[PDB]
This record gives C-alpha cells, sequence and structure tokens, in this order.
C-alpha cells in the first residue's frame, strides 16, 4: 500500500514545482 | 525451537531500520552472539508492507551461502515482530564507503566477486533480491561481504515480475518504468555498486528524484578519468538499458578486470 520511498518523493517534487 | 524474547540477552542498537532497530543479542543457553531485527506491528500494518516481511522470512530462511546473511528464526509479541539474524560484526559497506570515500580496485573487485557469488546462488534458486545497496551489504568478521535485507526480494520461478520495488539510485530502467523485469535487475544494481565503490557516488546521482529517474531511463552517466579501462568495460556492460545485453554472473566472475584485481 505504501510505495517505495522514491515514488513518494518524486510525486512531491511533481506537486511542488511540476 | 519456539523462540521468545526471554531466550536472548539484549545489547546496543547495531543500526536503524525502517520499522525498528536492529540490536546486538545473545542466545542465553549457547551464549552465541546474534542480531535481533525488530519491526513494529502497527508501523508494518499502517505501511501495508506485511508481504515484504513474509517474503523476507520465507526466502532468506532457506538460503545457505557464505556471502548471504543467515536468518535463523523469528517470533513476535503484542507489538513487535523479531527476526533472529546472523551478526555481521564489521557493519555495512555503506559505513565503510563513508569512511574511505572510495575503494581501490582490489577491494572493489573482491566485493563484486563475493556479490556475484551470492547472486549466482540466489538466481539458481530463482530468487531476485532487487535492493542490493550498500546499507544492505554487511561485513563478516573476516571482512567478507554478506547480502542482507530480503524485504524487497521475490521468488520468480517462471513469471516476470511487475512490482515497483527497491531504491531509485540502484534500479534499472525496466523497474523504474514499472515494466516487466527478471533477475537481470540485480546485474544492473551490481554495475551501480561497482561504479559507486570506485567513484564514491552512484552513477545517476542527482539532487532531485525526477532527474535521477530520467538519467537512469536514458543511461546518462559518465566516468571520472581514474576509472581504468577494465572497470569501465565491466560497468558499461552491466549498465545496459536492454536487460538481455547485461552479462551473465559467470561472465562477471570471469571478467579480466575482476580476476586481475580480486583477492577472492
Ligand atoms: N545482522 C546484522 N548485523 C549487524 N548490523 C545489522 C544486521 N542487520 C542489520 N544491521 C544494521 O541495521 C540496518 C538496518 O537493517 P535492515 O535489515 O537493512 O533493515 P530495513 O529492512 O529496515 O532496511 C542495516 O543497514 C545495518 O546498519
Ligand atoms: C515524473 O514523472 C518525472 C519524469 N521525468 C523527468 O522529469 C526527467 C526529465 C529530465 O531530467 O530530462
Ligand atoms: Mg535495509
Ligand atoms: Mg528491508
Ligand atoms: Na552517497
Amino acid at each position: 500500500s505504501e510505495p517505495p520511498s522514491w515514488v513518494t518523493e518524486m510525486l512531491l517534487e511533481k506537486e511542488l514545482w511540476g | 525451537r519456539q523462540w521468545a524474547l526471554e531466550d536472548f540477552e539484549i545489547g546496543r542498537p547495531l543500526g536503524k531500520g525502517k520499522f525498528g532497530n536492529v540490536y546486538l543479542a545473545r542466545e542465553k543457553q549457547s551464549k552465541f552472539i546474534l542480531a535481533l531485527k525488530v519491526l513494529f506491528k502497527a508501523q508494518l500494518e499502517k505501511a501495508g508492507v506485511e508481504h515484504q516481511l513474509r517474503r523476507e522470512v520465507e526466502i532468506q530462511s532457506h538460503l545457505r551461502h557464505p556471502n548471504i546473511l543467515r536468518l535463523y528464526g523469528y517470533f513476535h509479541d503484542a507489538t513487535r515482530v523479531y527476526l533472529i539474524l546472523e551478526y555481521a560484526p564489521l557493519g555495512t559497506v555503506y559505513r565503510e564507503l563513508q569512511k574511505l570515500s572510495k575503494f581501490d580496485e582490489q577491494r572493489t573487485a573482491t566485493y563484486i566477486t563475493e556479490l556475484a557469488n551470492a547472486l549466482s546462488y540466489c538466481h539458481s534458486k530463482r530468487v531476485i533480491h532487487r535492493d542490493i545497496k550498500p546499507e544492505n551489504l554487511l561485513l563478516g568478521s573476516a571482512g567478507e561481504l554478506k547480502i542482507a535485507d530480503f524485504g524487497w526480494s521475490v521468488h520468480a520461478p517462471s513469471s516476470r515480475r511487475t512490482t515497483l520495488a527497491g531504491t531509485l539510485d540502484y534500479l534499472p530502467p525496466e523497474m523504474i518504468e514499472g515494466r516487466m523485469h527478471d533477475e537481470k535487475v540485480d546485474l544492473w544494481s551490481l554495475g551501480v555498486l561497482c561504479y559507486e565503490f570506485l567513484v564514491g557516488k552512484p552513477p545517476f546521482e542527482a539532487n532531485t528524484y525526477q532527474e535521477t529517474y530520467c538519467r537512469i531511463s536514458r543511461v546518462e552517466f559518465t566516468f571520472p578519468d581514474f576509472v581504468t579501462e577494465g572497470a569501465r568495460d565491466l560497468i558499461s556492460r552491466l549498465l545496459k538499458h536492454n536487460p538481455s545485453q547485461r552479462p551473465m554472473l559467470r561472465e562477471v566472475l570471469e571478467h579480466p578486470w575482476i580476476t586481475a584485481n580480486s583477492s577472492k
């Protein structure tokens, strides 16, 4: 249910600055 | 037999895991020194990764190889799961790399030999590790490398896998793109390690996850000039976008750079 850490971080980057 | 916490003396934390610490331990009757890996049940359940722990236990329990860390048993109480592990006294390769900055060619080739021996055994059981980064590589009393932490591993007897797994810097294109993958993912990670061991940084390192992802998918990396021609040859062959172009582990063990520099 939790993705690998890097998936979560890369999604943050997308939400933060596109 | 039926282990319980009362069967062990506990000592200092050896390192910090995602779901709990790993502690120095001693089985009371034998006085034998071990490691107890603790996982908090509520953490596990919240993260929904119970299947990773089941795979870790089911797979690592049955592996027996000098370069694979042994998992002797397990138990649980009201709040925690405990894995009883072989103690690795010399710590992680991660810490060694931090201490030395980079490894010379003899040390690197020896680790790669031991890693390839261990992965050969895994792949003969059709097990794929998928997370062989330096903080999961431990060192025994004679400085010998031991692959640990099988929580991302899988037993892939026939079918190809599609799980998003592992740690970005060590993953091949087919795994970060969520395409089908097979045991060749570990060969790519072996190339990342060989580079990181010689250089001190993994080859696709970037300050954003997005750029690291793009560098991996397009095999965008370069060699510093002190990396010798033989090491470049091995690493370039391992870091091929096409999984089937990556060498077999037998070919790694036979590579002239490996045999000229490994003490193993
Ligand atoms: N058997 C062991 N002997 C010595 N140190 C260990 C052992 N197992 C784990 N460690 C230390 O604990 C850290 C986390 O262990 P690990 O099994 O990788 O947890 P996680 O699955 O949460 O990453 C390792 O990086 C290492 O520093
Ligand atoms: C999210 O899906 C990110 C996709 N990849 C990139 O943005 C990498 C682009 C690049 O650095 O060339
Ligand atoms: Mg780990
Ligand atoms: Mg793990
Ligand atoms: Na680093």
